[PDB]
DNA sequence: ATCGATCGATCGATTTTTTTTTTTTT
DNA sequence: ATCGATCGATCGAT
């Protein structure tokens, strides 16, 4: 009626546009014929259905209905505004445009496609003896529609849309917006498909039911709808088909600020997304993207006069997104650079934590458990370890929390922790309640995260008792057990073991022996192969030479030099597994001489005998990780030959693990 | 040659392929294991199951690859494995009896083809962890691996409605049927009429176990960083309470969701269809 | 014409809900 | 806000 809603007069109109529309469809010139057209029928070929949008492009055929007339309104100053009348209007002429066959439709392919025409071949049989309803275009659609902004070199042509911005950066104004905002992603709570319209059907008087749904909710028809089934005595049942009702699929997310937009007090601005089509599974959680869409607000169910202004609340759309820090074959010759230059074990020793100084013999062995291996298999069977687990003893700091963020950094798997940090709860899946979504889903981490590879660890004799046993189960590794609630489940473990320790307080005293300044257990000591004790003196020539380089930075960013090159992770660690497929095979010689020397260490360990510099017994498992060191160590040279003094290589790294007590 | 609606897949003659295929096979599969017990799987131990009247069979899948015919039941199975079970597991009673036939008198004698016989196949293609599955899924076979984070109490289902009046008091009543109960007015006894509550007594009613197993695959292969998703699943019968919770296993199935009404009041349903596991076979 | 059942317009009732300060045990 | 039952009348039957 008049008055109340009143139609309303806005100088915008889409009336010609929509032909300005499919002037701009199909039709095209700047990318033989135009790419509206064969693509368009690419999508009637059914290799594609996501459909890819672009402000770039309007812009130029704007141009193209600019200078280059006759002159037209622009679309793109009102879409931005609504878009959601484009994403529509825009798209609904795509069936008049569209190639009719365009090819064969075969059998499989797929189902629906051999349904649909099933559905329209009962729809068109409906009216062929019936001589009238038809299905509607949203009905049948099949294909998704996308739009991608113009930032752009566009915009200084001179040309707005795409300008990155916060949660906080975002105005109740640009609801219903198509927007673009940077942002790190939460959440991403699972996708699935949702229907626009149910299928019901009559079963006695047949036909088909569409009704559409929005939103969250729907309020489903019953009875029979179908007119002959009206006004005949008898109304047909019916109920949704599944087979028949056309599906959406629906994911989402929240997107957390990068911090550096937000204000110094305040909080974090979680965003809710939705993500739905071809666009789904775009996404993981925690992820940074530029985030390009409509924002809509989607009341209300309720309550109701609960809400009550309404105070839409809204929500975004993602239209678009764009990511941020998105053999053997050639890569070989990219391995081949310190190929040529020889030094693997070296140069690539050194190459590990450039940043800080000095150290190396102790990143010449952190080199081994980046690498590791090769296992064993002994056909029992029982596997070993295959994986080295290093400790490092030092105190105050050190800066020793530094080189697990490198070495967890490079390496695959990485993950870095620390005492209190993960509990030994966060090493195992323990069950928790999930926010929206439901319910009690568990979710493991920690090592159960970190399997199949490193785990850097802090803080390691405040991780307590819990986190203890499960390491100490960890160090019978390939297994996380846990007999809690219902759950009986052992599950691998593979993870590569690192943790560096403080002494007890308040600092190592050079008085006290071993074993007594660790605050560590010592069967939690001895399933350790190394530890690299960090004690400090102060050297005042060496003391000068790294303030030096703690001179030599702030006052620049690049430290290396006089003189070296260190590798960068990528093409250093595509060395890695491919020196990890080596599996090198002992040599017998290598191989009873490493059994000479340890009768020694069993002899000269045990010679020791009480307290003091320690520690006894020289136990086979580190015999049995020093032969996996040469292990580890032929990985480097690759070659599987297992040089001796690639063996006494490691024998090398065995004592000065230790008698740098001494200093 | 008649036909299905949706299924385009046509009535019986899918049965005879599917006889000369149950009838005849040796091995054509081993075709594609390139050879290197000469006689077909299923006579044999279509054999084996008459005795121990069982029924219940797991069938094989992939053995309608690489054989003929079947080639395309292999497919149309694949597109709607509902109804081919569904032939399928009646055609077995008539592939037994028409197997006891040969021998004549068998088991004392004719009942225990009355006896009902099933399909349980597996190993149908392979399924990709859980979080890959797309929405066109809606319903087909599925293969599947992970342990059972929680098994639920069995739970009872409807088959048939049980049903009376005021009057006389009298005992009719329906089937469930369908996902919905529709009782008469009236009435009867005294037919009459007389137009009296119907009267539901659902001790009478007939009833069957569908048991909730909420499942946490582990695919690996995880895309990282999708969350360890879990899976939900009701099953059937023998299907039900078979499954030990926390182990790993193959069991297969279409797959399946439903909506739910959102007030749980309001004849409102919440959008989008929550989904399930059909737990067609399990291993 | 008495009686009924039948449909509809009448009437009115039902729509969220668990975490941070604790405290007896060695 | 919508669904639910009361209750009112009316047009057919006997």
């Amino acid at each position: 009626m008049s008055a109340a809603l009143p139609s309303i007069q806005l100088p915008v109109d889409y009336n010609n546009l929509f032909n300005e529309i499919t002037d701009f469809l199909v039709t095209f010139k700047q990318d033989k014929g135009p790419k509206y057209m064969a693509m368009l029928q690419k999508v009637a070929n059914r290799e594609l259905n996501s459909v890819i949008i672009d402000l770039d492009d309007i812009l130029q055929y704007q141009n193209e209905k600019f200078l280059q007339g006759t002159q037209a309104d622009d679309l793109v100053s009102a879409i931005q505004q609504n878009a959601n009348h484009f994403t529509e209007l825009f798209c609904r002429a795509i069936d008049n445009n569209m190639p009719l066959p365009t090819k064969e439709i075969d059998y499989k392919d797929d189902v629906l496609d051999v349904i649909l025409n099933q559905r329209r071949l009962r729809n068109e049989r409906m009216l062929s003896d019936r001589t009238t309803e038809l299905f509607p275009p949203n009905l049948t659609r099949r294909y998704f529609l996308y739009f991608k902004p113009l930032s752009q070199n566009c915009a200084r042509r001179y040309r707005i849309s795409s300008k990155p911005l916060s949660v906080r950066q975002i105005k109740g104004d640009f609801l219903g917006q198509l927007i673009t905002v940077r942002g790190i992603i939460t959440r991403v709570s699972d996708v699935k498909p949702a229907v626009e319209v149910i299928a019901y059907t009559c079963d006695q008087c047949g036909y088909e039911v569409f009704q559409e749904v929005n939103s969250r909710t729907f309020t489903p028809l019953s009875e029979c709808t179908s007119e002959e089934c009206s006004q005949n005595q008898t109304k047909g049942q019916l109920f949704m088909s599944t087979r028949a009702s056309k599906f959406s699929a629906f994911q989402e997310c929240k997107i957390q600020e990068l911090s550096q937009q937000v204000p110094v007090g305040h909080i974090p601005r979680s965003l809710n997304i939705h993500v739905n089509g071809t666009l789904v599974r775009s996404l993981s959680p925690g992820d940074i993207v530029d985030v390009t869409g409509i924002f809509l607000p989607a009341p209300y169910t309720g309550f109701k006069a609960l809400k009550a202004g309404l105070l839409t609340e809204t929500y975004l759309e993602a239209q678009f997104v764009r990511q941020h820090k998105k053999l053997t074959s050639d890569v070989e010759e990219r391995v081949m650079e310190l190929i040529t230059s020889g030094d693997v074990y070296n140069r690539l020793a050194k190459s590990i934590a450039p940043e800080i100084y000095g150290n190396l013999d102790v990143k010449k062995a952190l080199l081994l458990l980046l690498v590791g291996g090769v296992d064993k298999r002994v056909g029992d069977g029982m596997k070993i370890r295959g994986d080295i687990n290093v400790c490092l003893m030092g105190d105050p700091g050190v800066a020793k929390s530094q080189l697990l963020k490198a070495i967890c950094k490079i390496s695959p798997r990485g993950v870095y922790t620390t005492g209190k940090g993960s509990s030994g709860v966060g090493l195992t899946a323990a069950v928790m309640k999930d926010p929206v979504t439901d319910e009690m889903i568990l979710e493991g981490g920690a090592l159960v995260l970190a399997d199949n590879g490193i785990c850097c660890i802090d803080e390691f004799d405040k991780m307590d008792e819990s986190d203890r046993t499960a390491i100490h189960e960890v160090m019978e590794q390939q297994t996380i057990s846990i007999s809690k609630a219902g759950i009986n489940t052992t599950l691998n473990a593979r993870t590569s073991i690192l943790a560096a320790a403080n002494p007890l307080y308040g600092r190592y005293n050079p008085r006290l022996s071993p074993l007594d300044n660790i605050n560590l257990p010592a069967a939690l000591l001895s399933r350790f192969d190394i530890l690299f004790l960090m004690l400090d003196i102060p050297s005042r020539d060496d003391d000068e030479k790294l303030a030096e380089h703690v001179t030599y930075v702030h006052m620049h960013n690049k430290q290396p030099d006089l003189d070296f090159t260190p590798v960068e992770p990528s093409k250093m660690r595509e060395y890695i597994a491919y020196a990890k497929t080596k599996r090198p095979v002992m040599s017998e010689a290598v191989n009873d001489y490493v059994v000479q020397a340890y009768i020694r260490l069993r002899q000269d360990s045990k010679r020791e005998m009480d307290s003091k510099f320690s520690f006894g017994q020289a136990t086979p498992r580190t015999l049995l990780g020093i032969i996996r060191l040469s292990q580890a160590l032929a990985k480097l040279r690759l070659a599987d030959m297992v040089d001796i003094d690639d063996v006494e290589e490691a024998l090398r790294l065995v004592r000065v693990s230790k008698e740098s007590l001494y200093q | 040659l008649r036909i299905i609606w949706g299924t385009n897949v046509s009535i019986q003659e899918c049965t005879t392929n599917f006889r000369n295929f149950l009838m005849s096979f040796k091995y054509k599969f081993r075709k594609i294991l390139d050879e290197r017990d000469e006689e077909l799987y299923y006579i044999k131990q279509l054999n084996e199951m008459r005795e121990l009247g069982t029924s219940n069979l797991n069938l094989d899948a992939r053995n309608l690859l690489a054989y003929k015919q079947t080639e395309d039941l292999y497919h149309q199975l694949l597109n709607y494995p509902q109804e081919v079970i569904s032939i399928m597991d009646q055609t077995i009673k008539d592939c037994m009896v028409s197997l006891i036939v040969d021998n004549n008198l068998d088991y004392d004698l004719d009942e225990i083809e009355t006896k009902f016989y099933k399909v349980r196949p597996y190993n149908v293609g392979s399924c990709k962890g859980m979080r890959e599955l797309n929405p066109n899924d809606i319903d087909k076979l599925i293969n599947l691996k992970g342990l059972v984070l929680r098994s639920t109490p069995v739970i009872p289902d409807m088959k048939v409605a049980f049903f009376k009046c005021n009057v006389c008091d009298h005992t009719m009543a329906v089937e469930i049927d369908r996902g919905v109960i529709q009782e008469p007015a009236r009435c009867e006894r005294i037919d009459c009429n007389e137009p009296n509550s119907m009267s539901l007594i659902h001790n009478r009613c007939s009833f069957a176990d569908k048991q909730v197993i909420k499942l946490q695959e582990t695919p690996d292969f995880v895309p990282d960083g999708q969350t360890p998703h879990s899976i939900s699943l009701c099953v059937y019968d023998e299907l039900v309470d078979s499954c030990r919770a926390g182990d790993r296993i193959e069991v297969t199935g279409t797959f399946r969701s439903i909506p739910i009404r959102a007030n749980s009041r309001q004849r409102v349903l919440k959008s989008l269809y929550k989904t399930y596991v059909d737990v067609v076979h399990v291993k």
